[PDB]
């Protein structure tokens, strides 16, 4: 629901979806959104990161769940982050949201 | 840079209509896949519903049973979601959302299962209040 | 659909006219004369291939009207 | 590029007067022609447009009867009179009733009974000429070589691209010329006229669905019609076949409408091109054109480029078309601007011979920078096969193994020709028409075998023609002379024109 | 109106398909087919019409085919 | 009309089978769609007139 | 008849069949057929999907 | 396979044919047939159901 | 097991195709249910086991 | 259900062993034999519908041993 850091630390958000396929995770997208502010994307297809991004926000994924590393952390950081994949073939689901403060 | 802008949202009673649209610019939105997300008032994203770029593949997610219908004008560049009988539930900012990622396909039409994608373009979103 | 069979196979016959009774004549004599009319090439064909079959000539004439009665209709 | 998936493509290989080469393209397929020193173009024929129809002869197929009226005129009198009898909007019909010393009129002898009815339209369909101006064909033109691997199904850049290019043709201008920067101008000559032999089609819409239509067909439809294009309220011909006068116990008439007669219009369409339409033009979707390429203006962008001295590698490795060529897409690490990429198929590693044809062109690397991109397709060997790319101790090589063999690829190639004959005519004589003299003799023999087979037969449809199919080949059989021959060819025809399918 | 000639007379030749292209065969196979089903005995009266008319054997069947195509026509 | 049997069974339209009572379902599903296809690309669904 | 909201799916050359999860429901009128597909549609690989 | 809630349905001689509101749902089989009936059962005809 | 095409395509048991999403559906329909026939309008369905 | 082909018809070759590689000769030949033995008359009725057809004794043995493999399948 919400994680705590320091400026110049790193931090993990996970997202984990329960007996979905044990694939879904491949093509999990991160989204990032300050307050007040429309939403951004910092990660897709579970690992890359768009041109423009910062090289700062990193990703990986297992077959179990997906995590988001952000190292330096900087007072901008502090945002709504959230999930998002399939639920089935036709379907998208955004997770519950991590608030980094 | 291509900039979205939504139009139609307004305060109406429980059980009212409502057209939402989308008005685009700066890319080929002929080839693009367009989404509609929602984000309740203090609350989290929620995505609602997708189409492609002729308009035949429209998927909806299943809050929306048969409520919201998603339609689009390529020549136009604009789309547009129709809303019916809605009700308190689904007050809330919505998000008009282009899809580029899938722009590996640049015709936009083939709905294959699990295909990559990734939300960046969004727009302001505009409010809409059942009350 | 596109078969829709024709219903004047069974008849219904009392003293009142039926439904479309006033039409059916002219209905199947009109089709072939219509069709007949615009490919008459196939009236030469049918003749050569009713000519080539049958001994007599009735057998051939005969043969050259079923022809040009089956393939308006394709039947 | 624009032709590696397509399946319905064929390859114009040869140019034997150094110069133009005749090509037929359909809407199905496309054709990918390659020289011998001039780099592989790939052409198709996109969509062809037509605008501002003029309006001919609209029907209307669901009427609707507004107020009856009747008189009648106890036996010995003149006749049953209606003053509506005079207005050319009313359905009027006359017959006999029995009158006499129960409805007043003493005598017994028959009477005259007149009922009129108005006759008011609904929705209908109209029919539109295509004449022979403002019809315009756009063929897409592109070109193999540096290009990307996306590419192949890209929107819009044309102008940008440099090696793909948009042709318009119309009637008024059949001959145009397609810049491709660098690699020349490819100029296209086209017949547009006979393409497809409108000015017997007409164009046919009922309610958003439009149609292509025989003119034959069109003018014999039972239905009421007025000719020339409408406005206010029409005045309708042969206001009958939709109303039905039926009668009663020899005492009265009732007027009643066949309803809406839609489904029937749509089952007797049956056979005919469907077609879309956006503001005044209409897009048909199928047709076919005869260009003839006027290559000798293409140059080739590649050669006098030192080789690339460097390593590639393997993005997706290779895939395999539907017609047995492979397409394989590699990576350039190194920089050294824009090189040969040295390409081929081989066996025997050991003596690297080149086996099999590289059906691209001298192949390049346009981009100078550290990672570039470019994709080749090459035709192999019916053996198994090494796909080798790059000069010594770094070239990376793959497998590729083909099945056909090669009386399997000239059955399939004379399969190929006679679909292609069965659909056009001698248009089909016209593929690939560099022009001789066994050829023309070719064409105008079919030429006329076709007007007599046309003018004979051709009015059938997949079953009078099988069964006139069996039944010749059954006389052709059992007939003993040299008819026999006679009617066997003629089974052929036909038999093969139904299981063309 | 009720006789609407088919349009598959002039069937466009062309690589696409057509407008109803799916359905031509077993449309007359079906139209046949349900007629004879519906109505045996004439199987019958053929046979006699066909027997009686035409020397050979393969003269008589060929007649019997012929009529069975265009009884269910009524062509 | 009066209309004959075995001209009401034999006739080529979606038939239901009764009693319709909630939400309708009709067995054929054909003869009413026709599902053209464009050059080798595509899928189009229409319906008779 | 009147018709309603299309859909469509495919997968690929070498998948097994589309399959839209409105196939499950006795309202839709469904179609299954072949489309040529591979390097300009999104999936490396060139037979019919 | 594994199976669950059977139901039926049936009809007068002449009524027409049986339907569940269970045949317009696609995880149900349904099977139709005739039975015998009549002036015992509760329809007064005797034809087949 | 290694098994070869056109062996596990002529196969009789109810089949779905490819994606496994929610609740799935089989369109078969047949071949694993019995549906036996009682006598006097009794019917029965089984499983083959 | 009641078919399932057999995969032996596709038998994958190669130097390891298949799935089933002890059962097939067996198979086969206990099945007839068991069939065979248990009902014998119809080898009496096997032997004459074998002795009415075929000049040749080799034709008429070929059609008994035919018959006799062709019965305990029921194929």
């Amino acid at each position: 629901v919400s994680v705590s850091g320091s400026p110049g630390q790193s931090i993990t958000i996970s997202c984990t979806g329960t007996s979905s396929n044990a694939d879904t995770y491949n093509l999990v997208s991160w989204y990032q959104q300050r307050p007040g502010k429309a939403p951004k994307l910092m990660i897709y297809e579970g690992t890359k990161r768009p041109s423009g991004v910062s090289n700062r926000f990193s990703a990986s994924k297992s077959a179990t769940a997906a995590s988001l590393t952000i190292s330096g952390l900087q007072p901008e950081d502090e945002a709504d982050y959230y999930c998002c994949s399939y639920a089935t073939s036709r379907t998208l689901v955004f997770g519950g949201g991590t608030k980094l403060t | 840079e291509v900039q979205l802008v939504e139009s139609g949202g307004g305060l109406v009673r429980p059980g009212g209509s409502l057209r939402l649209s989308c008005a685009a610019s700066g890319f080929s939105y002929s080839n693009h896949w367009m989404h509609w997300v929602r984000q309740a008032p203090g609350k989290g994203l929620v995505w609602v519903s997708r189409i492609n770029s002729d308009g035949s593949t429209r998927n909806y997610a299943d809050f929306v049973k048969g409520r919201f219908t998603i339609s689009r004008d390529n020549a136009e560049n604009t789309l547009y979601l129709e809303m019916n009988s809605l009700t308190a539930d689904d007050t809330a900012v919505y998000y008009c959302v282009r899809d580029g990622v899938r722009f590996y396909d640049s015709t936009g039409y083939y709905p294959d299962s699990f295909f990559k994608y990734g939300m960046d373009v969004w727009g302001q979103g505009t409010t809409v209040t059942v009350s | 659909a596109v078969t829709l069979p024709s219903h004047s196979t069974r008849k219904l016959q009392t003293r009142s006219q039926t439904w479309l009774e006033s039409r059916e004549y002219t209905k199947h004599l009109i089709r072939v004369e219509n069709w007949i009319f615009r490919n008459p090439g196939f009236a030469l064909a049918a003749a050569a291939i009713a000519w080539l079959l049958g001994s007599s000539t009735s057998q051939k004439v005969i043969y050259l009207v079923m022809i040009l009665l089956i393939a308006p209709a394709y039947s | 590029i624009r032709c590696i998936g397509v399946s319905n493509r064929d390859f114009v290989e040869g140019m034997s007067g150094g110069t133009w080469v005749d090509v037929v393209l359909e809407h199905g397929g496309c054709v990918t022609v390659m020289a011998q020193d001039k780099p592989t173009v790939d052409i198709e024929l996109v969509t062809t447009t037509v605008s501002n129809m003029a309006e001919v002869r609209s029907y209307c197929y669901e009427a609707s009867i507004s107020d009856m009226a009747s008189d009648s005129r106890c036996p010995t009198q003149g006749e049953a009179y209606l003053d509506k009898q005079s207005d050319t909007q009313y359905v009027c019909k006359r017959t006999l009733v029995d009158r006499g010393w129960g409805n007043g009129c003493g005598l017994f002898g028959k009477g005259s009974l007149v009922t009129c009815a108005k006759f008011a339209c609904s929705k209908k369909m109209t029919g539109k000429s295509i004449q022979p101006e403002n019809l315009e064909y756009r063929i897409m033109l592109s070109v193999h070589g540096s290009q990307h691997s996306g590419m192949i199904v890209n929107d819009t850049g044309h102008e940008t691209d440099e090696n793909r290019a948009k042709v318009e043709i119309t009637p008024n201008s059949p001959r145009a010329e397609a810049t491709l920067g660098g690699f020349g101008s490819l100029g296209l000559d086209c017949e547009p006229r006979t393409g497809l032999d409108f000015s017997d089609l007409y164009y046919l819409t009922m309610n958003n669905k439009h149609w292509l239509v025989h003119k034959e067909w069109f003018h014999d439809i039972p239905l009421p019609w007025h000719a020339g294009a409408d406005t206010g309220t029409p005045h309708w011909n042969n206001k009958e076949a939709l109303v039905e006068f039926k009668d009663a116990h020899a005492k009265r008439q009732t007027v009643v409408v066949l309803g809406s007669q839609e489904g029937a219009v749509h089952t007797a369409l049956a056979g005919a091109l469907e077609a879309e339409m956006d503001g005044a033009k209409g897009r048909l979707s199928s047709g076919h054109l005869k260009c003839r390429l006027k290559m000798d203006k293409l140059r080739l962008k590649g050669v006098s480029y030192s080789l690339c001295t460097a390593a590639f590698t393997f993005t997706k490795i290779p895939a395999e078309t539907l017609h047995g060529t492979v397409t394989v897409e590699v990576q350039y690490a190194g920089t050294d601007g824009p090189c040969k990429v040295p390409a081929q198929m081989a066996v025997d590693m050991q003596t690297l011979t080149p086996v099999g044809r590289l059906i691209t062109a001298n192949p390049v690397i346009t981009e100078s920078t550290e990672n570039s991109k470019m994709m080749l397709e090459l035709d192999p060997p019916f053996g198994d096969s090494y796909i080798v790319i790059g000069v010594g101790e770094k070239k990376i090589t793959h497998h590729w193994h083909r099945s056909g063999s090669t009386i399997g690829k000239a059955f399939e190639a004379t399969v190929r020709g006679a679909k292609r004959m069965a659909v056009l005519g001698d248009t089909a004589w016209d593929f690939g028409s560099v022009g001789g003299a066994l050829n023309s003799l070719g064409k105008g023999i079919h030429q006329i075998f076709g007007a007599a087979f046309k003018s004979l037969f051709g009015g059938m449809s997949w079953f009078s023609q099988i069964l006139i199919g069996t039944l010749l080949m059954w006389l052709g059989l059992n007939t003993k002379n040299g008819s026999i021959s006679l009617m066997c060819l003629a089974l052929g025809g036909v038999l093969i024109f139904l299981s063309t399918a």
